[PDB]
């Protein structure tokens, strides 16, 4: 075939490299080398400190005759008389193959599992090339996350961008792992696969991911890119890479409908923000630099669904408002690039309940895609209404009781009232290792909505009332 | 060799004709060899930070360079000693100056020369082979701590060839001889070691043991675990001064290390001269407390250098003591001083801030700091366990949230214990803000609890939701008036209200309370909240509560005066008191609905 | 009933025009104006680091 | 200080050192820090203004060897009344405890204007108790702070829901504190009092409280005194 073609013409064929030792200036997170010949913008590198230890970097700029690399690992011990730097060739490319799900990789891609190098199948560039917005399709059918509260009050049609907003607090990073433990297709495996990418985390969250993947079989599909709080501050610029080029490579070139989690955006940003200064440029706006918003819809905008194909990429991305900041630069920015969000609330967390989500300002703006007939059952479209017009009028009973009492609320107020408290400790309270599928969601769903008389819910269709009621 | 000094400004100096200088290196300024470390290198020039203070320095004074980065001492000596911001001895300097003032450039060993050391001889004889880590000694220092455990310093192995017996020694005679490629190694009973690099570890581990502070909030709804972070807000009515002397003088710690960056001078001198009175009775009597510590003084106008390599040299005495399977715990002073000091250095190198001035790599410099932390598995032919319990202190510069320092932080901590002004200004301690706070070892302690307390996590949530109940009802109540409230609702209220001011209250400054158990506060609890259940049963059965407080009475007193059973009454005269009260609350209750 | 009534009602109905009238648009013209000053402190660090 | 330096530690006497105005000190410092040009800090305060003030604040207190001692009170002006500037800010790390001066309280012809709600004396704790002044010392102070708060939030409270919304414990802080502000702050430019005089002063309004509702006072102390 053509691959026999294309992988000889690429590989079997040897290229020296240049090593180089006129380093002349150390400045911070940054070496000068003096006379390079032909440098190479955005290449890899290889320091030789004058202990025998060796370490990465990547030009920023090259002038007539020289180049200016950083270093990952930090810059102590580098002398100017002994180092040597020896120039690989190339941009950064990572190793791919279908066989290297159920591994884990470091920030950098090197395995830390234990096992050996992934054996490619190909290298890939880590970025650029754009999808052509015109082999784009619309996204269509569900994606069952699992969770009550997310799958019947909002969705998630596969091709979609969900964000999730945090706080600091907050125990977003357990929602992740059972999104990940539990998340799978619609029934009524076997083509689907996750990509994982966390982003400066503690050791124990870290800990925590490995064995809790480990254990409960979400490995069999998985690969982590892990990176760490120690890890070197500008391998957090490339993890995402990573992570998003094996998924658009496994999904477009394998068919199989794949799901992103990236874990601290702000982390990113932080390390974006860092890396801006290096080359000395006046920040925008709060100090993060003026260009951000491209870099975050050039990693936002690499998931979708395409015609040629029958894959998919499906993103959610985990956000950390600093101080519940829905101005704050970051979720603003994040706002114009995707559709909807879910949003996890501080004052149910301290009332105990778990996922503490709330509903009244969440929204997924492509719900009404993947709903009704084929892909789930048909009343999902207006109990998901009823429920948020009703959670909306306890909460305003319930504010409004300890004005003037009890005895001046009308009747619907009455039953709205303990309907409110049984949605929130029966509906939404969800055991960690819980899990729920679509239906017997939508049922429980029903259980509650048959408290009012048939009479009241008045945003239900009649046809849908006269089958589904009664039971 | 030498070069010379070309520029002066400040403390930034800029020798020339220096070819072959690391990036972190130690070298020698003047005719006074004041200390100084390279920053920046661009041809020969070398841009030194001295950690003195520079005057008089004039263009053409000589310039030495000794060849190895700002390297801490380990050894024997570190217990009773007080240091300065780079390990240098203060007493010491005094008494050999014999005046009160510091002489500039005078350098003096970190641990003493001329002290004589009981040495006993481990398990390892000629012929073996020996790795970095491996115990091979131990040292009889202290009643308190009566085995220092010598270590071969990592980055070095090979086979042992001359062990010196048992006897007396200091730390200048070699007592080993390790040949790898030629006897070229000889071993005393200390080392160095830099302290940007933190020490290797054969295995980190997960924290799943509690910390006893003493206050009865903290241990019961944001608890802390050995070998974890912290971040504790504090203008000492949040009582950052009195757990000092708790987490020393009652907590498990087989050591403790206290690192003041930038304090004010006088509380220094306070610190000083209280600690070496106070007393401790754990195992029998080992009355002295300084047996078990270790102190590193910084005033506020030392050299604005010598403020950031501070934490540092704390944290790797920490480390070093982790390494003989110990419990240390640093005390961090203020985090904030020293972000201070570190934007100042980058603003006097010539940067370019981002954000309120700050380097824009404050974070990543913070998380190092921070992840040192954590219990782990020591390396060494005989296996161990030990942990570093860091406690960090930020002070809120006007917005307790907003300042660069604690946004920082809290994407890399996971407790926090933050101030609120209300519970100050009405004079509340300690006052530590539960509507903004978290532990996240809330639920790895579930383990230790289900075997020692197997009610207390519910007990915490239940508390938690009437406290969070409260609050939001405050508003309403406020605006309006507390005249349609129900009789269910005014029960939250008043138990609120009394959790508030009988639990969460405490003070230091006594006997009763001054280091509540774990029993005490389970037991405490429990009692809250059956008071607060057996009247909402009442109420649900029907009857006014107006009358029912009144009806009740003596029992809303009896849980106020809960807090005053001493702890020195024992362990089972406290609990059957507490049965006898919770029996006659029930009976009580049960007698009054007729 | 009917005088209590009466006069309860208006001075609840005082009080909620009172705070709609006079209140809320004090704070909010307070809101902006200090909005707008921490751009202007914001216009002056950026020239500075220019500089 | 130099002087006051050599007059205390090598001459054996007890020293006073007053500094009037830190804020045309530091207003110097800009001036001459912008003359050559370097990285600006806040406001355009050079970066090193804290280690420079560092080593004006830090000579005080005692030594071991000597029998003098050095105390230190520079007046300072905050520029438009907000301790969120640069100086006052940087001042509030270094020293020990403020004393404010606020001005709504002079324009209602107050003397000494002095606001005690936000000053502090970090050293107060050690200073007072038995044995070197009265036994109750520690507790009048802050059951009067805690009042003055509450009084002050009553009164912030009165404005935009009425007397009537008012409690006992409103009813009753008010008065406190305008009888409080009116008779034991205001005071004469050339009166003076001492501890014990002021201590009774004070005693006389915490009267207007039942036993009751003075509760950051110990048992023991609510017994020997109250009953006067």
């Amino acid at each position: 075939f053509a691959i026999n073609k294309k992988a000889v013409e690429q590989g079997f064929n040897v290229k020296p490299r240049l090593n180089y030792n006129t380093v002349s200036g150390v400045n911070g997170p940054l070496v000068i080398l003096e006379k390079v010949k032909f440098p190479r913008y955005n290449e890899i590198v290889n320091l030789t400190l004058p202990d025998g230890t060796v370490r990465q970097g990547q030009v920023l700029e090259i002038r007539g005759d020289r180049a200016i690399v950083q270093v990952f690992e930090g810059t102590s011990g580098i002398d100017v008389k002994k180092t040597t730097v020896e120039f690989t060739g190339e941009s950064l490319r990572i190793p791919v193959s279908e066989d290297m799900l159920g591994r884990i990789f470091d920030g950098s891609g090197r395995p830390i599992d234990n096992g050996p190098k992934v054996f490619a199948e190909d290298y890939l560039d880590i970025n650029g090339s754009p999808i052509n917005p015109y082999a784009r399709i619309y996204p269509e059918e569900m994606i069952s996350t699992g969770v009550s509260a997310i799958d019947t009050m909002n969705s998630i049609a596969r091709g979609q961008k969900i964000p999730i907003f945090s706080a600091s607090g907050l125990p977003h990073n357990e929602i992740a792992a059972q999104i990940c433990r539990q998340a799978g297709l619609v029934r009524p495996e076997e083509n689907f696969s996750i990509v994982f990418a966390a982003m400066g985390v503690n050791l124990e969250t870290a800990r925590f991911f490995k064995q809790d993947f480990e254990e409960n079989g979400s490995l069999e599909r998985t690969s982590l890119f892990l990176n760490l709080a120690n890890d070197p501050t500008i391998e957090r610029i490339i993890t995402p890479r990573l992570a998003l080029t094996t998924a658009e490579y496994l999904a477009y070139q394998t068919e199989r409908h794949v799901l992103t989690i990236l874990t601290d955006m702000s982390s990113y940003a932080d390390a974006l923000r860092e890396v801006s200064a290096a080359r000395e440029e006046v920040p925008g706006r709060r100090g993060y630099p003026g260009y951000m918003y491209t870099d975050l819809s050039t990693i936002y905008e690499r998931a979708g669904r395409v015609e040629g194909r029958n894959g998919s990429i499906t993103q959610i991305p985990i956000l950390t408002m600093p101080n519940d900041d829905i101005t704050h630069p970051i979720p603003d920015l994040t706002g114009y690039i995707t559709e909807g969000q879910i949003f996890v609330d501080r004052q149910l967390h301290n009332k105990g309940i778990y996922p503490p989500i709330n509903v009244l300002p969440s929204l997924s703006r492509l719900m009404k895609s993947a709903i009704g007939e084929g892909m789930t059952r048909k009343d999902h479209g207006d109990v998901s209404n009823q429920l948020y017009a009703k959670y909306a009028i306890g909460k305003d009973a319930a504010a409004m009781k300890a004005v003037v009492g009890e005895e001046a609320l009308s009747i619907e107020d009455k039953l709205s009232l303990e309907f409110l408290e049984k949605f929130e400790k029966t509906f939404i309270t969800q055991g960690a290792y819980e899990d729920r599928t679509v239906f017997e969601s939508l049922d429980q769903a029903w259980s509650l909505l048959r408290i009012y008389p048939k009479e009241m819910l008045n945003r239900i269709s009649p046809k849908i009332l006269d089958e589904f009621y009664d039971r | 060799e030498y070069g010379a000094i070309y520029s002066v400004s400040g403390p930034v100096v800029i020798a020339e004709n220096m070819i072959g200088c690391a990036m972190y290196e130690l070298v020698k300024v003047g005719h006074d060899n004041l200390v100084g470390e390279v920053i920046r290198i661009d041809g020969d020039k070398a841009t030194i930070q001295v950690y003195e203070e520079t005057a008089g320095l004039t263009v053409g004074d000589p310039v030495l360079r000794t060849g190895k980065p700002l390297s801490v001492e380990l050894g024997p000596g570190l217990m009773e000693t007080i240091y300065d911001g780079i390990q240098r001895p203060l007493k010491a300097i005094k008494e050999e100056s014999q005046s009160i003032y510091i002489p500039r450039g005078i350098d003096t060993p970190a641990l003493d020369r001329t002290i004589k050391w009981q040495f006993t001889p481990g398990k390892f004889q000629v012929g073996d082979h020996i790795s970095g880590g491996d115990i091979y000694g131990s040292v009889f220092e202290n009643s308190l701590i009566s085995s220092h455990k010598i270590l071969l310093p990592p980055r070095s192995r090979g086979t042992i060839t001359w062990i010196a017996p048992a006897g007396e020694y200091t730390l200048d005679e070699k007592i080993l001889e390790v040949e790898f490629d030629g006897k070229k190694s000889d071993f005393t009973l200390y080392h160095t070691w830099p302290v940007r690099v933190p020490r290797p570890v054969t295995e980190k581990l997960s924290a799943d043991y509690p910390l006893l502070t003493g206050q009865r909030v903290l241990d019961a709804l944001f608890p802390c675990v050995q070998g974890g972070t912290t971040c504790i807000p504090g203008a000492f009515g949040c009582g950052k001064t009195v757990i000092s002397q708790s987490l020393s003088k009652y907590s498990n710690s087989d050591a403790i290390i206290y690192v003041g960056c930038g304090e004010r001078g006088n509380e220094m001198a306070e610190v000083l001269m209280e600690f070496p009175e106070l007393y401790t009775e754990m195992s029998g009597t080992k009355e002295p407390i300084m047996k078990r510590t270790t102190l590193v003084a910084n005033t506020s106008n030392m050299p604005v250098a010598a403020r950031e390599a501070s934490i540092y040299t704390g944290i790797t005495l920490a480390e070093y003591f982790r390494d003989q399977g110990k419990n240390v715990s640093m005390i961090a002073d203020s985090s904030s001083r020293w972000a201070e000091a570190l934007r100042e250095i980058s603003g006097r190198l010539g940067e370019m801030p981002a954000d309120q001035g700050f380097p824009a790599y404050l974070g990543a410099k913070l998380a190092s700091f921070y992840e040192r932390a954590g219990k782990a598995v020591a390396l060494g032919s005989p296996d161990r366990t030990g942990s570093v319990s860091i406690v960090a202190a930020v002070s809120p510069a006007g917005g307790d949230f907003s300042d660069p320092v604690t946004t920082a932080t809290l994407g890399i901590t996971q407790v926090f214990w933050g101030l609120d002004k209300k519970l100050a200004q009405r004079k509340h301690f300690p006052s530590i803000n539960t509507s903004v706070s978290y532990s996240k070892y809330t639920n790895v302690l579930n383990k230790f609890y289900d075997s020692n307390y197997p009610e207390f996590p519910v007990l915490r949530d239940r508390m938690k939701e009437i406290l969070s109940n409260a609050e939001e009802l405050e508003q309403v109540v406020q605006l309006v008036g507390k005249s349609a409230l129900s009789d269910s609702d005014k029960i939250t209220l008043d138990v609120a209200t009394l959790i508030k001011e009988d639990f969460l209250q405490q003070n230091g400054y006594s006997t009763y309370d001054a280091f509540c158990p774990i029993w005490k506060t389970f037991d405490m609890m429990r009692a809250f909240i059956s008071y607060h259940d057996e009247a909402q049963k009442a109420v649900a059965n029907g009857a006014n509560w107006s009358k029912l407080a009144d009806s009740t009475g003596d029992v809303k007193h009896a849980v106020s005066s809960s807090k005053f059973f001493e702890p020195s009454r024992g362990e089972k005269e406290v609990h059957g008191e507490f049965e006898k009260l919770l029996s006659t609350m029930q009976e009580r209750f049960a007698e009054s609905t007729d | 009933a009917f005088i209590i009534l009466d006069e309860v009602i208006k001075v609840t109905n005082r009080r909620v025009n009172a705070i709609e009238h006079v209140i809320i648009p004090r704070t909010e013209n307070t809101i902006a104006y200090i909005n707008s000053e921490l751009d202007e402190l914001d216009r002056e660090e950026f020239y500075r680091l220019k500089k």
